[PDB]
């Protein structure tokens, strides 16, 4: 009833294309410890008592600032083409928030929190250096192509350049800066008083001509990698051969009917080759090439034509010596009943004609759920045609996969086989794989599970195997077994062989699972509220079904508490020797900051020491750049190590903690 | 543009209610180019030859021609002068009874099979005149023009069919739905490749067999020859029994 | 909304002190309930 | 052969009148309700109820919306219909 | 304007330059309007 989480977001400002100019988003603050508990429950004491801290009372104001072109005349528009962006946060106590809290008219008050140009904690800024694809200047005034050259953003400041601390001089810092790519440079949205800015530019793209349609022609992550091309193909639609800066090359064809490619070839020119089929599903695949310059593999179609099966069965049933590897026999329809084709004949000989008229036989024997139903419901139907559907297996939507390993035709090795089911959700239901002769569950024909094992060839490892809520979630999964077949048995039946084992999910209404209920005989369950979540484990859980007694586990769960933002600040744990004390209560404190990354974090037993003596570091500390590189990390266990990468996201440098400065070429 | 994308008054052709998409073009190059078919009579029962015979009034998407094969930022429309198909790459294809569906073999893009009229069939005339559609889409399906993307491909490949849908629909004359929609492929030797099929339901209707009977008991009293008058009054959406007393109304 | 067209009523509505009226004025039939009166006609120009 | 259920409950629906045409409903509940398969559990996945409030247009209804919601004293203030 | 279930409306139109106006066609009554006056049944050819 109390004591909820909350959050705003509140537009400031838009231009007359409604693009948000200025914008707000807006942590509140938790309310304060209430008379009344509301949530209690079945908590230890300490975890209310434990859940307060000041992260979770700060106001945390974000604010963004930013623009787009718009490009207009009589015949040619373009909206939208956003150029700038800056973003700050401004944090104020519970003594900044009045009354019904925040809201537009209050936040552009020129006494406002951020109208005044209160001070704020810079984040960081994007900029789009947008190009007609002829020049590698930017242009001021992007094109109705809106090409883009490259995009700039923040990495450092001067707050960014203290993080560094010491042992880094800061001749050297600026230099390797300017080595490393980044440029210092103005913002896009500045203040008075602010200074230069140190960026990268990155993700650069070279455009084609209009003849050409205007397609990329070469790119790079950055101007400190390689740069590399590809081929359009004379439709400018697909990438051909592309290649690397090394002088590399791969190449590619493509089936037309699906405008998929078919082919690849790698750098080492060696062969990669699948099928599609009419929808334009993989089939199979095939590969070669050499190995010390001696060729191998399975060779090309036409030395190595196959053909896949249709049926399923006749895949189960092929032999070594194959041509392809990892055949891919589709049927999306095994899930449709079929009737006996010769005991349809035989019926089919007077009604064929009214049950394909009516839709209830295709043309290629399929019987629709619906038209069935409807002439059973219209008493038109027969009933050895109805016997007929009744007795017709159904297996849920499957594919089959079979995998080899020999090159060329030479056997020795046997096929690995692989089924796999799912549902008309698109949710995998089960797979298995096939195993060597031995004790296998039984089923019946009709799908019947049994768990009573007996041996046998056909062997398969089952497993994954899932029930569903049909919203999303899965409600109840089995543990891998073996069985007799392969094909897909009954989920009734699985359920009355209650032998077999499963485990049971129940959901909250939001999808979060509360409790799992397992075959041991035990669960795991959890709390949510909006400062913590409790986890209880199975010995904790097992108490409940009133070893070591229990008792010593119980009301014993990890608590984790969070922040107004969603970060976990507290880690509570709770220590028992014994089933008949009480527990010391452990817990673990994070603190985040400017961008919520871990500022630091420290344990309870030094924790408890720094109360009584400031001697006492956290355990670790963070310093990191704009985008949240961890710059510098200290230990109180492992001491300070500084790292500096850059554009690319790799070191030029590190530091070790007992100062070994290694650079990398 | 083009009055092949308008919906006019077959009495005055300036009269256009409705203009339709011709054409398109991206800041890209890309662009689209939109074929329609007006109706005609085409394999009409004599009723509607012999009481409202009206050609040219509804039009049907037929083609969209759409794969650029030649750079341009101009507007496909041009002058109004339909495309080859020779300029485009792919083709959507709306088939209103022009060739089979049951073919094991893919449907070809070209045909001279007419297109057939439905048994259900009806008009509008919001816009002032009569207009008559005559027939819904039994499939719809998509061509590549495989040598402009391959350059080796025998020539008569142009129309290169890739995929279709079957739909069938209950034409039960009074009116008629979508029932059964299927994806199906084509094996370039013949052969047939689905999914299993969409199936739809409609509510039904029969008098014959579902009319029944109960006494308004609830009514009684209730007659339009005195002053009583059936009315939603007050609250509305159902009507209520109004009646008109000398002076004075009273409503149930 | 007492009755339909086929129903009747049998009421009769009549006054107290009927010494200073005319023989039968005293009373008024009542069959009809839709502004009736208790005569098959009415009319104030009657000589009645 | 586990089924899923849902239902809507509708509410202060209106007519614009003036343009002719139907504004839309004020209020719309959806239910779920997990009628699931037996032998699955003796515990299931509740059902839940979705409370969805709308602008029809008409601050005859608009505006009278806000008092079938859930109520919090701690709440901020509630949000009004802005015109610039 | 409005009446309640059975209310009736009450007023008298009159003309305040009485002359040779003969005895009582001063003023007339006002009961359920809608082309009201002050006869239950409006006559012309009455004589008077």
């Amino acid at each position: 009833a109390s004591d909820p989480q909350c959050s705003q977001n509140i537009t400031l400002s838009s231009d007359r294309f409604g693009q948000p100019l200025k914008q707000l988003s807006v942590q509140y603050p938790r309310r304060q410890q209430p008379a009344i508990n509301l949530y209690p429950d079945t908590l230890p004491d300490k975890l209310l008592a434990n859940s307060y801290d000041d992260q979770q009372r700060q106001l945390r104001l974000t604010y963004q600032q930013s623009s787009w072109h718009h490009l207009t005349n009589n015949t040619v528009r373009v909206l939208g083409l956003p150029d700038s962006t800056r973003s700050d946060i401004f944090t104020y106590g519970a003594e900044n928030v009045p009354a019904g809290g925040l809201n537009l008219e209050l936040l552009s008050d020129k006494n406002s929190l951020i109208a005044d140009d209160k001070p704020r904690e810079y984040l960081g800024q994007q900029k789009t250096a947008y190009t007609d694809g002829q020049n590698t200047t930017p242009l001021q005034t992007p094109t109705r192509q809106a090409l883009i050259a490259f995009t700039e953003t923040t990495v450092f400041n001067q707050s960014t350049l203290s993080a560094f601390n010491g042992s880094i001089p800061s001749d050297k810092l600026s230099t390797t800066l300017e080595q490393a790519g980044y440029q210092q440079t103005n913002y896009l949205f500045p203040r008075t008083g602010e200074d230069k800015v140190w960026v990268a530019h990155h993700g650069y793209t070279d455009y084609g001509t209009a003849a050409q349609f205007w397609r990329p022609q070469k790119q790079s992550n950055t101007q400190l990698t390689g740069k590399i091309t590809l081929i359009w193909d004379a439709n400018y639609c697909v990438v051909v051969q592309t290649r690397d800066a090394a002088g590399l090359t791969t190449s590619a064809k493509y089936d037309w009917r699906f405008l998929t490619p078919v082919q690849l070839t790698d750098i080492n020119d060696n062969q990669h080759l699948i099928t599609l089929d009419a929808l334009g599903r993989p089939i199979t695949l095939r590969f070669w090439g050499t190995e010390n310059g001696k060729m191998t593999g399975y060779s090309s179609p036409e030395k190595a034509s196959f053909s896949p099966p249709s049926d399923v069965n006749a895949a189960i049933e092929l032999k070594k010596p194959l041509p392809v590897a990892q055949c891919q026999v589709y049927a999306p329809e095994s899930w449709m009943p079929v009737l006996s084709q010769k005991t349809f004949n035989r019926l089919a000989e007077q009604d064929w004609q009214k049950l394909y008229n009516a839709r209830i036989i295709t043309e290629d024997g399929r019987i629709c759920t619906l038209a069935y139903r409807r002439w059973v419901q219209s008493q038109k139907a027969i009933p050895q045609l109805i016997s007929l559907l009744n007795n017709g297996p159904r297996l849920p939507p499957h594919s089959l996969t079979l995998t080899t390993d020999r090159y060329d035709h030479d056997p020795e090795q046997q096929i690995r086989q692989q089924v796999v089911f799912s549902d008309g959700f698109g949710r995998l239901l089960q797979a298995a794989a096939r195993h060597e002769a031995g004790m296998a569950r039984q089923r019946n024909e009709d799908g019947s599970l049994i768990i009573n094992v007996q041996h046998t060839e056909n062997r398969w490892a089952v497993t994954g195997r899932t029930e569903y809520d049909n919203k999303g979630q899965p409600i109840r999964t089995y543990q891998p077994y073996f069985l007799n077949d392969w094909r897909y048995v009954s989920n009734d039946s699985a359920r009355q062989e209650k032998e077999a084992y499963a485990d049971t999910h129940v959901y909250d209404p939001i999808g979060r699972e509360i409790k799992v209920i397992t075959a041991k005989g035990w669960f795991r369950r959890t709390l949510f509220t909006p400062w913590f979540t409790v986890n209880e484990d199975e010995n904790d859980t097992a108490a409940e079904v009133k070893n070591i007694d229990p008792k010593l586990y119980q009301k014993t769960p990890t608590v984790s508490v969070y922040d107004n933002r969603g970060l976990i600040i507290r880690n509570i744990d709770f220590h028992r020797t014994t089933a008949n004390g009480d527990p010391d209560t452990r817990i673990t404190r994070h603190q985040y900051d400017i961008h919520g990354h871990l500022n630091q974090s420290i344990d309870p037993r030094l924790y408890e020491a720094k109360q009584t003596n400031n001697t006492i570091k956290p355990n670790f500390l963070w310093q990191y750049d704009l985008t949240g590189n961890p710059l510098c990390t200290e230990s109180i266990d492992a001491g300070r190590t500084v790292t500096l990468n850059d554009i690319e996201g790799r070191p030029l440098l590190t530091v070790t903690a007992t100062g070994v400065i290694q650079t990398r070429q | 543009k083009s009055p092949q994308a308008r919906i006019s008054n077959p009495s005055q052709t300036t009269q256009t209610a409705q203009w339709l998409l011709e054409a398109s073009v991206s800041s890209r190059g890309e662009q689209i180019y939109y074929q329609y078919r007006a109706e005609d009579d085409t394999g009409c029962e004599a009723d509607e030859i012999t009481h409202h015979l009206q050609a040219t009034a509804q039009r049907y998407l037929h083609i969209v021609y759409y794969g650029n094969r030649t750079a341009s930022e101009t507007l496909p429309g041009l002058d109004g002068s339909a495309p080859s198909q020779a300029d485009w790459l792919f083709y959507l294809v709306f088939d209103y009874g022009e060739r089979s569906n049951n073919l094991k073999t893919p449907p070809a893009f070209s045909t001279t099979g007419s297109w057939l009229c439905r048994q259900d069939r009806f008009s509008r005339y919001e816009y002032g005149f009569e207009i008559r559609t005559r027939r819904l889409c039994r499939q719809v399906l998509m061509y590549h023009h495989l040598q402009a993307l391959d350059s080796k491909i025998t020539e008569h490949n142009g129309p290169t069919l890739v995929s279709r849908l079957i739909l069938n629909y209950d034409e039960s004359a009074i009116a008629s739905t979508l029932v059964f929609v299927r994806r199906v492929g084509h094996e370039q030797d013949g052969n047939v490749v689905t999914l299993p099929p969409l199936e739809l339901a409609y509510q039904d209707f029969s008098p014959r067999h579902h009319a029944h009977w109960q006494p308004m008991d609830v009514l009684a009293n209730f007659n339009a020859i005195q002053r009583w008058q059936l009315v939603d009054l007050k609250g509305e959406g159902l009507p209520g029994l109004l009646y008109q007393d000398k002076g004075a109304w009273w409503y149930r | 909304a007492l009755l339909g067209p086929y129903q009747d009523v049998q009421a009769i509505l009549s006054y107290g002190d009927k010494a200073g009226l005319a023989n039968g004025c005293e009373a008024l039939a009542v069959s009809h309930g839709m502004n009736d009166s208790g005569q098959f006609q009415l009319d104030f120009n009657d000589g009645k | 052969g586990n089924k899923l259920v849902t239902t809507l409950r509708y509410a202060r629906g209106a007519w614009d009148g003036r343009e002719r045409e139907f504004r839309g409903f004020g209020y719309v509940e959806q239910t779920d309700s997990h009628q699931l398969a037996q032998g699955n559990a003796p515990e299931r996945t509740p059902p839940a109820l979705t409370k969805n409030w709308y602008a029809t247009g008409l601050p005859v209804i608009d505006n009278a919306l806000s008092t079938e919601y859930w109520r919090d004293d701690q709440a901020f203030a509630g949000f009004s219909p802005r015109f610039t």
